[PDB]
Formats: C-alpha cells, structure tokens, sequence
C-alpha cells in the first residue's frame, strides 16, 4: 500500500559529497516519520536521521556535522544529503516511512574511498 | 475555613461539602483525587478537615487506614515537639500538641487561635499535610493494576496505551520521576508489534511528544 | 445562623435548607449524614436547628423519637440549672427553641459571657440522632464475615461500615473489635492474618492478604 | 427581603423563587412544605410574600381557600386594632400588602417600634396553610392499620406522618392518639406492645417488635 | 439592574438572565408567569427590561402584540406628561418622554440618572407597568379555555375539578374579584350529578373549604 | 352500602322540646359531613343544619336560637335537638350523610301543636 | 415451641424478700423483652417490671423503691426481685417474653404479715 | 469586566462563560442569542470579549466571518481616526483587543473623558452577529404562509419568528410586511381580516381570526 | 487566587475546579478548550495553575507532554534570566510552583514592580497545551474535502475547526490556505467559488455556493 | 349556518340623520368581529366601522366626528348611527360578520343630496 | 436548461463607451451570483466584476474608476457599463450565473485609438 | 506450588550469636509477608518476626534489642540474625510466607544454655 524505494548510491570519493532521495508511494505528506539508518556488513545497523512530522530533523551523533534530511513533498520523495564522507560512511542506507506498521526500502549501496 | 475581609473564621460551604463528597462517590481513590482534596480544604481549620472526611460514607477501610495514618505522625510531632506550657503566656494561647493539630483534642476556638496568631503555628496545614500522607498511601494499595502488566492491545492507538501507562504509574508509584528512566525503557518494550517497529525506528532519544506522533496511524 | 460580617444573623440560607433535605433522602440516617448535619448547622440557632429538623418530610417516626431525646435533654439541663447578679438563664426548653423567641436566642449566643444555646440545643439533635442511626443500623457486626471468594478489602469495607452505625461512631478501633475483625475472616486469609503476629496494622493485614482471592 | 447590611430591603433572590415554586411542584401540601415556606420566607415584606404564592401556578383551589383565611384575619385584625390620624398604624389590607406600598411596609418593619407587618402577615399565610394541609390530608389516622407483613418502622412512619397532616402540627394531644397507635398495630405487634406496659417510648416499642414483621 | 450597596447599577445577573428565559420555555403565558417576570425584574432599569423580553426567542406573536401595547402607553404617557425641558437644570437630567421609559430613545446612564434623583423618577417602575399591562392581556387571550367550559368529570376529584376552575377563571378574567359571585353559581351547576348532590345539600351559604371538605367521597 | 334511619319524632307542645336521632350504617366518623332538611307538604324542602368535617356547626336563621345539632360517635348517632318549637316547625326530617353520593334518610314526621 | 416458667413464689411475711425466675427455651437473649406483670380478681391486671433488650430496666411506681429485676443471658433466665413486701403484693406473677408474637403460667407471691 | 464596588476589574464570572458556551450550544445563531450575548457581555473588555467569542468551539465559518466584520469595522475606525493635547489614542486593532493591554483597556474605560473601548467593540461583534443571523435564517419570509388548518396565532407566530432572523431585529413592523401578514393568510382569515379594515391592530386580528381553524 | 479586595489571596473557588475538570472531560483538548483555561486561571498563582492541571484525572501522555514543556520553558527562564542575592528574582521552578511557597509567590505578583510568575506560568502552560491542542487534532486539513451532498456551510465549518486545531489558534498564514479551500471544494461548488475570483469574503462564498449542497 | 340584513336606509336630506340596523341570526355573542363597508357604483369600497370582540369602535377618517357604531346585544342587532350627513354619505351600506369565514349581508342603499 | 447570452461587444474608439448585457433563461433573480471575466491568449483570464445576491458590486483593480455593474432582475438581464477605454480592454467577455453549478459563449469587446 | 526450608539451626553458648536462614521456592517477590516464630515443648508458641511487603520489619518485645530480621532477593533467601541469646531463646523457630494462604517450614532446633 506504500512502497519505498532509495537511489542515489554510488562510489564518491572521500572529502566528496552525495545524496541519497527515497521516493515513497502516494502523497510523501501523509507520513508520520520518515528517516535513514545504514549498516556495514558486520556492523550494527546504525541510525542516521529522522523527521517526525511537525518537528525539526534529528541526526546521529556521529553524522551531525555533514549531513542533512529533507522532504520535499511537491516530488514525494525524502533526501538525505551527506558530505564530508569518512570511512565511517561505507554503508547500505535504507528509508524508513512510519504510518500504520514500519516501511523500509531494500536499500542503496554507498562505499567512500580515496577517489583516484 | 479561615478567610480575609484581617483573618476571621467562616461556615464550612455547602458547595464545598457537596463538592468533596462526590468527587469521593465519583473517583473514588483515584490520584488526581487528592489534589482535589487539598484545593477543596483551601484554609481548612482541623475540625473542618475532620467534618470533610466524616462526610464519606463508605470505603471505610480507607478511612481506617487514614485514621491509623494519622495517629503515627500525631505520635511524631509529639515526639519531636513536646509543649510545656505551664503557665501559657498573656498573649497568646498554649502549645499544640499532636492531637490538638488532628482536632482532637483541641477546640475549634484553640484551632482559630493558633491559626490567627501573627506569629502563626499553622496547625491547620499540618494536619493536612499528614491526611494527604495517610492518602497517598491509600491511592496507592488501591491501585488496580502494576506498572509492569501495562502492555499496548493489539488494537489500541499509542495514545490511549501511553495514557493508560502514565496513568498507572501515577498512582502506584506516587513519585512522578523518582524511576523515570528504566520506565521510559518499558514503555517501548510493552508497545505492541506495530508501534515497536515505529518506536525502535525512532533511533535513540526520541520525545515522548516524537513517539506519540510517530505512532498516531497504528490501531 | 450567627454569622460574622461583628456577629450578625443572616438567614438561612436556600442552599443549606435544600442541602440538608436531599441528604436526608438520599441518605436517610446513614452514619455519615451526622457529620453532615452538624456541619450544615454552622452558626444555627434553635430556631435554624428547628427549621433543618422540620423541613424533613419523611421518617417520622424516627423524628418522634428525636423529640423524646431532646426532652430528657431539656430536662436534666433543668435539673441542672434549677432555679434558684442573676442576669438571664436559659432553661432548657429556652434551648431548644419550644419557648424562646429569636430575639432571645441571638442575645444569648451574643452575650460576653456567650451562653451557646444553638451549639447546645445541636449537642441534643446529635444525641438523638446517634440513637436513630444506631436503631436504624441493619446487619449486627457479629454477622458480618468474610465470604469466601470475597476480598478483605470489601469485607473491611463491610466490617467497618455496620460497626461505624451499631457504633453510631466512625472508630470504635475496640480492642476485642480488632479481634473480632480476624477471627471473622476467611480460612486462607486468617492463617496469613494470624501469622502477622500481633500489633499488626490494618495496611499491614490487607496487604498481607492480597492475592487470597486471585 | 429586609437584610442587615443598617437594615436593608433586598429583592427577592431567583434561588429562592424557584426553590419556592419547585417545593411547591413536588411536595405540593405535605406538612413539611410549611416549615419550607416560612424559612424560605425569612425576612419577607408583604410585597415578598404575595410574590411567593402568586408565583404558585397550580393549586389554585388551596390558593383561593388561602385568600379567604387571609382576609378573616384581616378583618380581625381590625376589630382588635382601631387606627386613628411615618404612615399610620397598619390596617388589615395593608399587611396584606394589598393597599400598601413597598415603601409603607418597609417604613414599619424598620420602625422603632417596629411594626413587623411581614411577620404578621407571614403568620396569617402559615394559618391557611396549615387549614390547607389539614384538607388535603389523604388519609385519616383512624384508618392507619398495620399491615398483616408491614415492619412496625414503617407503620410508624406512616402513622406519624398521617398525624402531623391532620394536625397540622408534629405534635397535639398525642396521649389519647398513643392509645391509638398499639390499637392499630397488627395482632401479633400489638400483643407485644400491650405487654410492653404504661409509658414505653416510641424506641422501646420498636426495639420490643423488631423482627416481628416478617 | 439597581440596588443598595447609595444606590448603583448592577449587571443583570446570569442567573436571573436564564431564570426567565426558562419560566416563559416552560410555562409559556400561564397567568403565573407574570407574578415571576415582576419579581425577577426587581430593580430593573428599562435597559434590564428589554434585555429580558429580548431573549424570548419564541412566542413571537405575543411579544409582537407586547410591542404595540408599550407603543399605546408610551403615547398615552407623552398626551399626560409633555417634557418642557429647554435648558435643563443645573443638578438633574431631562424630563423624560414616553420612548425615555420604554428605552428605546434614552441611554442606560439617562435611565439611571431618573431612578437614582433624591426626587426619583422611577422610569423602570413605570416601563414595567406597561409591560404587565401588556403581559396580561396575552395570558388573557391565550387562555385556552372558557370558564363556561369547565365541567366536573364522571370521575374527576372535586379537588381537581376546582382547581382547574380557578386557575381558568385566573387566566380569562385577570380581574380575581369582579365577578366572582355568579362564578360561584356556577361551580355548583357545572359540578358532576354525585357532587351536586353534596353541596346542594350542604344548604346556602357554604363556603369553597367546606364544599371541597364534603365533596371528598366523591370521585 | 351506608343506610340512614331517623327516629324521636312525634306530636309534642308548642314551645315543647323533641330530640331527633339519625342512625348510620358503619361508623359515623367516616362521612365528610351530616345534616337535616325538613318539608312540611306544599311548602319547599328547608335546610336545618349542617356539619361538615372538622367544622362548627351550620344552622338555619328560622332555628338558631332553638336548635342543636351534635354527632355521637360512641353509638354513630346524629342528634338534632330541637326546643321552643313553634307553627313552623310542622314537617317530616331527614337527615343526609355524604361520603361519595348524597345518601338519605325516608324521614321522621314531627307535628307540633298547643298541647292539652 | 417457645416455653416460660415461672418459679420462686411462695408464702413469706411482710417487710421480707423473695425472688423470682423466669426460665426460656431456646436462648433468652433472642427475646427482644421481657418482664413482670401481676394479677387478681378485683386487681386488675398491674404491671411490674420491664427490660427491652439494649435499654434500661423500667419499674413500676407502686413498687419502684423495693424491686430489681435482671436479665442474665449467661444462665439464660432472668430474675425479679422484691424486698420491702406490702399487702397488696399477694398475687400471680406472670413473666413475658415475645418474638414473633409469650407468657408463663404465672407464680404465686402471697405477702402477709 | 469592570464592575462598581469605584470602577474595579473583576475577572469573568465561571457562570458567564458557561452560560454564554451553553447558549451557542443549544440555540446557535437564533436572533435571540444576541440581546443574551449583549447582557452577558456586562461591563466587558476587549479582553473579555474575545474570551467569550473564543470559548465558543464550533460554527468556526460563523466565528472566521466574524473577524472580517470586526477587521473592516476597526479599519474603517482609524479611517474615522486619522494619525494626526495629543493624550492616548485608541486604535481599530486597540479596541478588539488585539494590539492592546488588559491594562491599556482598563485605563481607557476609566479616564474621564471615558473612551469606552469595551462598548466600541461590542457593538462591532453585534455588528458581526446580526450579519451571521441573517446568514444562518432558513426561510424567507416571501415563503412563510398560513397552513389551511393552522391557527392563525401559529401562523403570526412563524411569520415573526422568521421576520426576526431575516431582518437580523426583533420589530421589522415595517408597512409593507404588515401588508404581507394578511395576504398570505388562509383564505377564511384573509377574508375575516380584510373586512377588518385599516389599522387594525395585531390583539384585533388574533381575535377576529379566532375560530377559524374550528 | 489574586483578586481586588487592596489585592489579596482567595482560594480557588469550588466552582471554577469542577468547571476546569467538567471542559476537560467534555472537551478534551479542542482547541476552544485554551481560552477556557485561560479565562477559569484568571489571576491564578502558580500554586492554583498547577492545581488545576493536577486535578485532571485522565489525559496523563498530554499531562506528561505538558510537564516537559514546562521544564524546557523554565530551563530558558533561567538561561535569559540569572538570579543573584522581598526573596530575590525568581527562577525557573520558582515560577513553576515547583520550589516557591505560596507566601513567596504572593510576594512577586504584589511587589511594585510586579513579578508576575504567575501569569509568566501560564503563558508557558498555554505554550504546552497548544502543542497538546496540535498533537490531538485527529485529521490534517489536506484531508478536510467537501462531500458530495454536504452543504457548504458544513464544510467550512470542518474545515475551519480543523484548520484551528492545526495551527492551534484560529488564524495563521491563512492566505495560501484560502487557496485549499476552493481546491478542496466539491466539483459543483468549486466552478462556483473559482468563477467569483480573487479576494472574496467567506460570506459571499457561502451566498454563491447555496442551495448547491443539495 | 348564519346571515345578516341590514335595514334603515332611504333618502335624506343634507346635514340629516339616519340609522342603519343589521339583524343576526344565531346570537352576536360569538361573532368575533362586525362592521361596515359602503360603496358607491364607481367608488371604491369604502370602511366605514368595525367592532372587534372585546375591543374599543373603530370608526373611518371621512366619518369619525359624525358616526357611531352600537351593539344591542339582547335583540342580536347591530346598529350604525349616522348624523351630519354629506354628498360623500351616497352608497350602498354593507354589515360583516366574523366566525369561521365572513360573512355579509346584501347591503342597503343610503342617499344624501340637497341638490335643487 | 440554463441559457446565458452576452450582447453589446463591438469595435469602439478609445476612451469611448459601451455597455455589455447578459440575458438569462427562467428568472435571473434565482441565480445567487453573476459577473464577468475576460479572456485572450497571453493575456490569461482576468476577472471583470461580481455581484453576489445581497452584496455590494465588487470590481476588478484594473477598471475600479471606469467600470459599473449593475443587475435588473425586473427585466431579467443585467448590464456591465465601461467606459474610458484602454488598449488592454480588447477581450472576449463572458458573464457567469450558478446554481447546482454557467457561462456564455462570450462577446467580443475592442478598444483601439 | 510453592515452600520452605530453615536451617542455621544448633547448639551454640549463652551470650552467643546464630544467624538461621529461610529458603525460598519461586521469588520471595511475590510473597506479600514473611516471617519467624517459635515454640518451645509445652509453651505457647511465640511470634519473632515479621515483613510485610513495603513495610518496615517488625519485632516482639522479648527479642527487639538483639534480633534482626532480613530479606536477600538476591538469593531469594530470608534471615534472621540471632544476638544476646538467653535461656529464654531454646525453641524450634519456624519461617512463614503468605500468598494464596500461609505456607509454612519444618522448623530448626535452637538449644541455648549455660548450665554446667
């Protein structure tokens, strides 16, 4: 009934900036929270930002410097800008949508090296 | 009571007598009662303390309770405040003693006295201070349910649960943030699977005003 | 009632007349209706105590039998004060306003020495109205006891409700009482009342027997 | 009303009003509408008064026979109390409040001496009521029997009830009307009070066929 | 309206607001409504009382016909009292006209001015006049009934019957003692056959508490 | 249900006395008012007296300086007692009870004449 | 189904003392009251002694002086006793006790000098 | 509101706040509502008004309608009141209490020359209220006719009740719409009334038309 | 609390408690609820604010939420606010109630110049509720849309009591949200409101869309 | 059910006298109003009086100082004086009636002139 | 089943006048509102004047000085009267009426020198 | 359900000290009140002491300068330390717990003396 997907992956270097958008299904307006986590394999699954609506973004400790969430609710669709990638930053990152249960996407591979 | 236009002593009200006896019949021994209790006994001399606690007629356990309640800090005050009198001075009428301050013991003339001195022995206050102490404890046995079987129903919004939980935990803990923490931890723990997923998903240090938001579409 | 503005009279009030009727049937002699009365009767004159007793539209019978103790009252106040400065003297059917005018009843209670006669005259109402709250008591104690499925906590409600009207007292906290309160409870609660041990408190003895019923 | 502030003319309040005309709706002429009345009419001027029962929609039969009593007192009120030429001395009809104004029955309330025309007049009403009360009696006390399973509380309280109607009063003549009371009592009450002996209290009967009922 | 700690205006109070807008709702033009509008208006300036009939909101034919009957008296007011005025004098307000009294071309503090002088002109008094002059020909014509029409019934209580006699005969005639002699005529022929024979043999002369005494069988 | 039966009538002087009693079936408590009527043939029904309950006693102008009316209710009895007769007080008499009709007496025949 | 006897009656000189016993079936302390009464042709029927259960005892003016009557609920009979005997005192002495509607047969006290 | 005691503040009353909720409750916008409005708004603020408008928790189109009346009526106030002694100034924005202290309408409504602020603003959301009333008004009066069976006292009664809301004024009497009365009157009254003729009053045709419907 | 008599003390009145507990249980927390506080907390000292709030028995998340909002207030009280040594300045839980006595709170509000903690309390009360107010509004105003026969006076109604809800005061940045109103119109009345162009008041919306509902 | 019939009409002089008289069937006690109405062929009709039950005569502009209008309610009869008579007195005269329509008699013709 | 026809459009000078009139079918007292807008491409549609049953006449700001609107519900049409004409002015013209839900095909007004 | 078993139990000097220990099954958490008694052959069984759940312990007259009654959740065990022990002391000392009823102990010896 909603359906989230991420894109905006890739391989940056480090120093190097990306963003991350997350297109949600219907209107992005009707959720009551969206956010990001990432974990690295073998790493715990760690907490990168959250929106919960009517209130000011929350982001990690650990990320609080660099990056930044917004929604942009005329394309439906949840960014999470990120710069200043560290070896910190590999990760997969995966949307959350809240709602009635609770939505996840399948994720978007990020890896941060030292470019050429 | 004792009121101003200086401090004279005035009838008990019928509005308020009737007020306290059915905020009794209506919540019983619920928490929010007892600031009731003490808003209603405004100015209170003991004996008008004394006619609002005779005036319920039933739960005649709870006022056992209370009067066994207030004899232990009757015995207190005694203990830790012996009066010697003797002869009392010209100005000025004779120390209270614990059954004084519970009405006792004392006449309401006595309780007027003590009360109006302008260096005042507020005797009134005390006794309500130790029948708030003899009811807290009564809320608190009385108590339905323990903190810990508070759990979200499978259909239940997280507001009605979140009520239910705070609502619990004020009357069986009557400390308001003496354990706050390792119950903020339960209060995600007991919510039910659909809100747990929205909670955990909240990362660390969500508000209770983030989480009750988060969870507004479940149930 | 004598009400302070200096010492004045100030009528009753629509209020209290009201009040008291409806808590006399909604309550009829309840043992808590008493201090109810008493504290309804603030300030009251014998005229005013007369008024609350006669706008009482039902229990007659128990309002006759109010009449006879406040009677015997006027009466040992008379053998009391027999007749003999000399300024005044209420008898005691002054007191209760069978034979005394306003007028008299207000320069009594506001006389420096008072003579209180409404606080006296209210002193006999409750004399007879302990009477009637006690004839009209229901269940003797020694019939109350603990049912089996029943938690102490409702049969202590129960115990020291009949005991608050045949006693017409709030705590008869007797000593053979407190005995009493034991022995008449269940088989699974006593043994845990009577491992308590003695000097136990009631909070003590009901949280001692939570569970039994669950 | 006449209040203490000095002494003040007061209008008469809305919670009395609809306390009148609600005791009046709902116990129509049970004696105990009476001790109502004159308390609730506490202070009144004639002007109050008539307002009182003129605000009465029902009973219009009792509130005629009430206007005939009032005007037999008037005109005795005259025959004993010639007046001759701040107004002059009160007629009939001006404690009545018929040919008064408010301003005259204030005057004479507030006067020293005093004329407490409200009061006179207050007690011309209550002397037609009690003859209303007396009318609308429902039952004789002749035909108060106690039922064949009736407790003996609540023949009493039936009893007493019927005879403070008749009478008007709590109590009148009551020695010959005591005699009545074990009469009527059901055969197997009325063995037990006989018994009872010269001089039991209303308590003592009681207590001697309790249980008895059933 | 305006009463005594000198004499002050005072807002109409809530209660006394609602207490009429409930009689007229539950009452309607019954002739014991009138009694209850004079009391409650006790004091009123003119102000007071259109804020009174005001908030009637229905019966709207009545207090159309209410309109027209002040209209009557305000114009019989001015014929008998034209207002000389020019310059008016040095302690004291205008003479006041007939739509002075009604309120409708005065102010509150006019109003208050005329009820208030040590030589008073009670305007209020004299609008209330006009409105119960009003007041009572709506109770008279919406009487439902005719006294000629009040007939005891097979069954009905003489009690009854009398009472539903009197209370008609108060509505129609408004005038309780200018006719009540061949009124009582007719009590006795319009009661039913088993009364009848009662008060006709209670012989000449009976009075209404002896006839109701008698006729208690019955019924 | 409740049957009246007048006696003590009879052929007495003029300024004699006579005393009329009215038995009643029941008990004589229970009406809410008695009283006397007389007829002489040719001249109208003429009321005598009356009690109504709990009030004094009623009686004629032609009689009341003369006449007595009491109730026994030891024997449910009603007395009219009646002295200084003159030519006017020829006629049968009939007592009435009220209750819920109302109920009559057949009468008792008193005829008053100059004696011997 | 409910029995009273009396007993201690007999013959005794004036100015003596003797005292009565009334014996109930079932536990006396069910009765609600009881008491004494007297009787002889001629005497009419006179009342001597009462206790209504929770009240005090009530005694006769001709005799209040000179008697007691009790109650023991232990023994489960009750007890009247005369002292200071006066002539008119011969007589059939009748205890009662009622519940639901009791008398004894009576015993006979005969005073004499 | 500012009350006599010297003018004091005195809080509003918890009866005039639920008196004035339960009003909009039960009666809504019926023309009545607004003289009990003005009566309840004794000797209000600005402050105290909004309170009452702001208690009110539906007819939020009714409410929103309001501020734009208000809004046009405090700008054409300071159209009235240009920005030019020189002591104080009201503002449009002062007097609805929106740029304004409790304690700057205070000081207004007590100076003597009184700039009564309180006044101004009521008289503006009366202003507003009228308009809603007329808003709210079901029928048109063109559509208020005489039922064939209907009592003509009925009938005037519908008629006026709806020429009070849609005129949004207790009295319209105006000459053309007491033309409008007889015509749309049943066919026999119509006739009873023309044969009235001129002027008569509405007492006279209630009384011809009597019968009628009989 | 603090009223005129000189200023002094009154207990909070029986009456405003249960009017505070009853709006409360009725109406839970719509938004009309706040003025309702507000005016019920007419010069309340902290001590009353907080009773007030404690005597709600039900709502304890609001409560709770309420409490944190306080304590962020009156951590940024102390932060712009530092106190240094008739008690000195008053902090942060000084204002809360929290470590202030009510003598020390009397002191403040009649000081000259005034503290007034009070009324510095309840904006910070007020400051919490509106978010309260937000939290409990059960539909965003993108979902309030005309219904196929609903009237638009019922729309309008839904959408503004929503629209206050979510903003928590009746009017804020409502321009760009008088646009949603026509988009959120029904297709028959939408033509009607786009076709009577830029600047209409609701009152001529609610003219041109009558009768359409239907 | 009922009907009127007005009498008295006929010719007069200028500045004379005349009296009109209606008949009722049934009793005029419950009609709820009566009155006059005259029309001359080619005027329009013309009020002339009315008489509402329980209220004061209302009498016409052109007619006020001249006229009266009576109810003799033991004949059932209601009369019209006329006095002072002028050209404009020339027309048929019409009595109504009010119950539960009204209803109108056939009318009398009154002719005032002092032409040569 | 609801007919609305514009008349009066043609070629005027500048500063000219005309006066533009909208006929309605049944009764135009039924309809609650009724005005006018313009119409051209480039030039998007621009609202004329309003008039809404009961209300004042409410007029663009663009022709506020120049423009009158004015209904006539006794001979069932009303009049939109411009004068003192601008170049902008060129236009399709369209009245609008509603009730349930209308416009006319629209009349073709042009302002030159 | 549930039960208990003392020991500590012996044969120690006067003036001595003993601590005896309760072992409880299940947790001593949902016990509502615990406590000691005892019993010498041929006396009356005396109560030691006493813990009711939220209360402060509770100790008879005989014993309250010397003993001390103790709870350790930890090991859901329940002690009672004896001090000062007289010939008063020698008896069998019994735990008790109370949940549904009172549930009881075998009991331990304690034999205190000093004779020769």
């Amino acid at each position: 009934d909603v359906q989230l997907q991420e894109s905006g992956g890739g391989l940056v270097q480090a120093g190097g900036s990306l963003r991350l958008s997350c297109a949600a299904s219907g209107s992005i307006s009707r959720f009551n929270a969206m956010g990001w986590w990432r974990q690295a394999p073998g790493k715990e699954r760690e907490f990168v930002a959250r929106i919960v609506k009517g209130f000011d973004p929350v982001l990690a400790d650990s990320v609080k410097g660099r990056f930044t969430i917004s929604i942009d609710s005329a394309e439906n669709t949840l960014a999470l800008q990120m710069n200043r990638l560290k070896p910190e930053d590999t990760a997969v990152y995966y949307c959350f949508a809240a709602l009635d249960t609770a939505y996840w996407g399948q994720g978007t591979q990020v890896t941060v090296s030292s470019a050429a | 009571p004792i009121v101003q236009n200086q401090m004279v002593h005035q009838c008990i009200s019928p509005r308020t007598l009737n007020a306290w006896v059915k905020v009794v019949e209506e919540k019983a021994f619920s928490p929010e009662v007892i600031p009731m209790f003490s808003a209603l006994s405004c100015g209170a001399t003991p004996q008008d303390l004394n006619t609002m606690l005779n005036t319920v007629g039933g739960h005649q356990a709870a006022m056992q309770m209370l009067k066994e309640t207030i004899n232990e800090e009757a015995a207190e005050w005694d203990r830790l405040h012996p009066v010697h009198a003797g002869p009392i001075a010209p100005g000025q009428m004779r120390e209270p003693r614990g059954s004084d301050i519970a009405g006792t013991t004392s006449t309401l003339q006595e309780q007027i006295g003590w009360m109006t001195h302008n260096p005042p022995i507020p005797v009134g206050e005390i006794y309500k201070r130790w029948i708030i102490l003899g009811l807290n404890k009564i809320v608190r046995m009385y108590s339905p349910t323990s903190i810990l079987d508070i759990r979200q129903g499978p259909k239940e919004p997280f507001r009605d649960y979140v009520d239910r939980f705070y609502k619990t935990l004020r009357a069986e803990q009557a400390s308001q943030e003496v354990k706050n923490a390792a119950t903020e931890t339960l209060l995600v723990q007991n919510a039910n699977p659909d809100c747990k997923t929205i909670l955990k998903a909240l990362g660390p240090g969500a508000t209770l005003e983030e989480m009750m938001t988060a969870c507004q579409g479940v149930g």
